């Protein structure tokens, strides 16, 4: 059949400048634009996440047609006529070149949202002291805030349907995602995951994670989910819900009458993700 | 033959009858088999000076971008200045309002780069994009790119 | 000729002062070589004048612009009028005057 | 009996670079346009709901003379002699070739952004080092719910029982074309405003309506509230589901308003599984 | 006596391409030209409101004598002789085959754009990698409400009971020609200025006006209300309903102006059903 | 004619007489053959003013370079337009509205 | 119209009057031809407004200036606004409000 893999992920707290925009002057902005309530959010690019899960699928071995060189920062094709029945990343994020020259992507994900406004946080850069020059004072900003995304695969379009395990690992354990990491360091791993694994197109988790209380890090789930999860729709079975808020969700009350209960809840990650794998080698027979 | 009986300018819709009207080219062939003759009028036309200036900036402003084609060309490739044609018809008659076909015109000309004639006539040239209709700013820039010959 | 096109011929002009001085600071700035970057400045210019999606973003770019230019005899002369054309005409057509002024920069003799 | 069956549903909350115009210079035009208020709104194709809906009834059995290859990127007819009899994309959606030429049993309108598209856009760089002229470019996004209006003749359809796969695929529609790489926009459905009626007179148009700048509240409308009030659009008639349900129940004198006796169900699936049933009792499936 | 019916009828608020005229290139130009203001505005013939009319008439079950077949999309003569006294079509529209011809009791006038074209296009695209010369085109759209103007003579009617169903078709209009696929507008009245009256001369056409150049407004015009209070236009003989009633009811002093003793309805059904009655009163029905 | 833009117009003015009162500061200030830092100053103030981060940040500034400038008389003559136009208005476009007063002022020397 | 931009405006007016009854004392003091110190004092009141620490600092601040201004008519009819307004809000916006009176006290005299 026909299996498609919806989650929504938030990322920890931390001072983050990975989504420098045009760099009108001295300042490095982050992108931004509306999001909710008319207030202004920092976004994180979804394509330095696909960057991010490509450099993953290149270190821990497997094989990728684009080589990262990390040290002349150049990239490499390994081989020029792409081939999704061979490399990794070929078969999950496609290619255009400009056996087909074009390939769909068999994941699709969105742009990382802050959970929280972004207010001011700009941040100066002065270089040692004396002898002062154009490129001596400079200022970055930057955002205290939890990012989330929303990412979505179908595990039959995968060449290889194996291939939907390192994916998964590769979420958990992500690398740097591009930005100034050498003063901004923002460690990209999950601390909460709700995943839906189901056979149907219908989502209805895009942004599940929503806390607003301008600047605090208490990251709640939003009420709409939990209707929607009371309503019977988003059946609980399919629901895989792991990470911090699990303490949150156990906290409330009348939480073992609500259908939420009845949902697949790790307080762990990694036995979420391997309660997971489980059921996806089970459904897809491997 | 019938504006010169009426006395009226012989350019009193040339365009319209050519293509608007023309879609088949009938006659919008003999205007490529004519179109010399349609300027030579044109020429004799007073009024059409400050178009004809226009034409003159659209042409330098085209040569400037077919430069930065041919910098922009590799050694052996053969350029596309002929797709490269075919996409500024094609890019120009897309244009649907007065905004955007105005956004595209003025991107285009600082693309070209420093243009003498639009130097020259500044305050003119200015002030008949600002006036003119951009229908008529888009046919006289139709012309310039049909009329082009280096 | 109406005022409107008085007040457009002035704001074209006006850029036109704010990127001489722009030009001469680049000049200044960079003599060093064999020829300070302006083909590439326009192009920049060009590029960072496109980039601009909505007034707030544009205006304060315009505005940013005109500062670092300098003193701008043309917006000398006239200040309430080119700053009401400014404030209250929409973004777009400025960006069309803006470029039309980049367009028709008369290189100093 | 003629029996229509018009809809208007709207979608989730999230960033949306569907329907790329025609990448002016760099930026991927977002294809926009004016509406209410005179204010800029961001459109989604109705072509591009057509073209869902085609590879939703491709990708569960349910014969189809056009096959989407997902490799090739190519269409292919099995037959090129449109039989609406059998196949159900000709059935449904129609054809011409340039024969029958059909006529459509589902009618579309161009998708509307519920919020104005201010400008929305997005850096787009590739790597570092030995830049080419392919390195720098923009795309444009928003950040809205998107609303569309539809309409089905049921009686044109020449297999009545195949009014059933477009309602499961409408509640189940597939990537709208898009950036679904780097704008991954679901298209389901979380509010829907149904009619099943047997004359044509069609109400509920684009009735979703909030504005209220840059937010997702999407409150239903103060004319269509009206229109129910009013006397027409019978509530027997009408079907409402979804989170606008929420917002509906908490409005004062609901209980004493013609629209409490309209079929009002908070789940989604419970009023599109009561829809199916009128719909089978009245056709005589 | 000589009992005559007028009106102008307002159409909802959607994405309109109905009128496609010659097209030009790649683009699908819908037709367009002059109107108030000189502003350019999107005309939605007569021609295609007639044939609307005619298909109502043949789906209630009337006579028709020309029956269209909509699988073959083929228009077809139940008899070569023309007979006003047995065919609906015949009576109201009239004939000319080229008795011979009738002057036809139903005159209508075109369906005029009540907000200027702003000149809003929308692409298509054929999907898949094999792109061809029909690969990709243009089709021009329009978001605006429709208004056009009618006026029939009930005493030319061969048959007098024939106004009923005219006045149900227009109030229950079927699909009118256009671009249902993507861009399906339903023409369904929202606004009636109705006139019956034995005097011809009337004051009705095109009695809608906008607020603002772009919005979906649709205020009655200054006119209009004008020659309402300066004495004409009798109230009694005014039928106005719609969502124009909410408006009127709004404006200042309205219970002391003319308009408060015409026959204005909030609910359109209630509003025909009084005119119907009045009618089958008058014409002795 | 649009009372609001006739207030923008008197802020204009009032900043730039502000910024006529702390150039005579800063001439007062200086002393001996040194050259009085004026472009220097203007570039500050330009640097100073791009960099903000809401509310609080620049609506400061925008007070104390009043106050800086001194015996205003635009600013005397209209005092709750302006204190409400300073109190409310967003940020951004006041700091549009200050950029322009810096190439407005020009006019006046 | 607006009652809070009323209270604003009436807490204008109070520091106004008390910096006029601070003024007016200062100029008591002064005897003979030396300059009395204004433009001075009128830096000193910056600075020291620009100096706080947020709640207890400029709260005291502010309470002292007003008393140290003397008799203030319009804070004797608008006791209650005045102290619920000074009570309430952030303390940098009335910062902020304090230095646009600052400036705006010249048509006074």
């Amino acid at each position: 059949p026909n299996y498609y893999l919806y989650g929504t992920v938030l990322t920890r707290y931390g001072l983050a400048s990975l989504n420098h925009d045009i760099r009108r002057g001295n300042k490095t902005i982050l992108q931004k634009g509306y999001w909710n309530n008319g207030k202004i959010h920092s976004f994180v690019g979804s394509s330095a996440i696909r960057w991010a899960l490509r450099f993953y699928l290149q270190k821990q071995g497997y094989l990728v047609n684009r080589v990262w060189d990390e040290e002349e920062h150049i990239n490499r094709l390994t081989s020029e006529d792409f081939d999704p029945e061979k490399f990794y990343d070929d078969d999950i994020f496609g290619f255009a070149l400009l056996t087909p020259n074009q390939r769909m992507g068999a994941l699709g994900m969105n742009m990382a949202v802050s959970l929280t406004p972004y207010d001011g946080a700009v941040k100066l850069g002065a270089k040692s002291g004396r002898e002062k020059d154009s490129t001596s004072l400079h200022f970055t900003e930057y955002h205290a805030t939890r990012y989330q995304y929303y990412f979505g695969i179908d595990a039959t379009h995968l060449k290889d349907f194996s291939r939907i395990l390192p994916m998964i690992d590769g979420i958990m354990n992500l690398p740097k995602v591009g930005g100034s990491s050498n003063i901004f360091n923002y460690p990209f791993c999950p601390d909460s995951l709700v995943f839906q694994w189901t056979n149907h197109f219908a989502s209805y988790i895009s942004y599940c994670f929503e806390y607003c209380d301008p600047k605090s890090k208490e990251a709640k789930l939003s009420q709409e989910f939990i209707d929607e999860v009371e309503c019977g729709q988003i059946d609980p079975s399919k629901l895989w819900i792991g990470g911090t808020i699990v303490k949150d969700l156990q906290q409330l009350d009348n939480f073992e009458s609500s259908p939420l209960n009845k949902a697949h809840i790790y307080r762990n990650r990694n036995e979420m993700i391997e309660a997971l794998k489980t059921v996806i080698k089970r459904d897809l027979g491997l | 033959a019938d504006n010169l009986v009426k006395g009226i300018h012989w350019w009193s819709n040339f365009w319209e009858k050519l293509v608007i009207e023309d879609s088949k080219e009938y006659l919008f062939n003999q205007l490529f088999s004519n179109r010399e003759g349609f300027i030579i009028m044109a020429e004799n036309s007073e009024e059409d000076k400050q178009y004809l200036i226009f034409i003159k900036v659209f042409q330098q402003a085209m040569k400037g971008n077919f430069a930065k084609i041919y910098a922009k060309t590799e050694e052996g490739k053969d350029p596309p200045i002929k797709k490269k044609v075919e996409r500024l018809r094609a890019e120009l008659n897309y244009c649907y309002d007065e905004l955007s076909f105005k956004e595209y015109l003025s991107d285009f000309l600082v693309r070209g780069g420093l243009n003498k004639y639009f130097n020259e006539h500044q305050e003119e040239i200015a002030l008949l994009i600002k006036k003119s209709p951009w229908q008529e700013i888009r046919i006289w820039s139709l012309l310039a790119i049909a009329s082009y010959k280096p | 000729n109406s005022e409107e096109d008085k007040q457009y011929l002035i704001f074209i002009k006006v850029f036109q002062q704010a990127m001489k001085g722009n030009f001469a600071k680049i000049y200044a700035k960079t003599e060093e070589g064999k020829d300070p970057p302006i083909k590439k400045k326009v192009e920049r210019l060009r590029a960072e004048l496109n980039y601009c999606y909505d007034e707030l973003s544009f205006k304060e770019y315009l505005s940013d612009f005109l500062v670092r230019g300098g003193l701008n005899k043309y917006f000398n002369e006239h200040q309430e009028e080119i700053a009401l054309l400014i404030k209250k005409s929409p973004w777009q057509e400025i960006r069309i005057w803006s470029l039309l002024a980049i367009a028709s920069y008369k290189p100093k003799d």
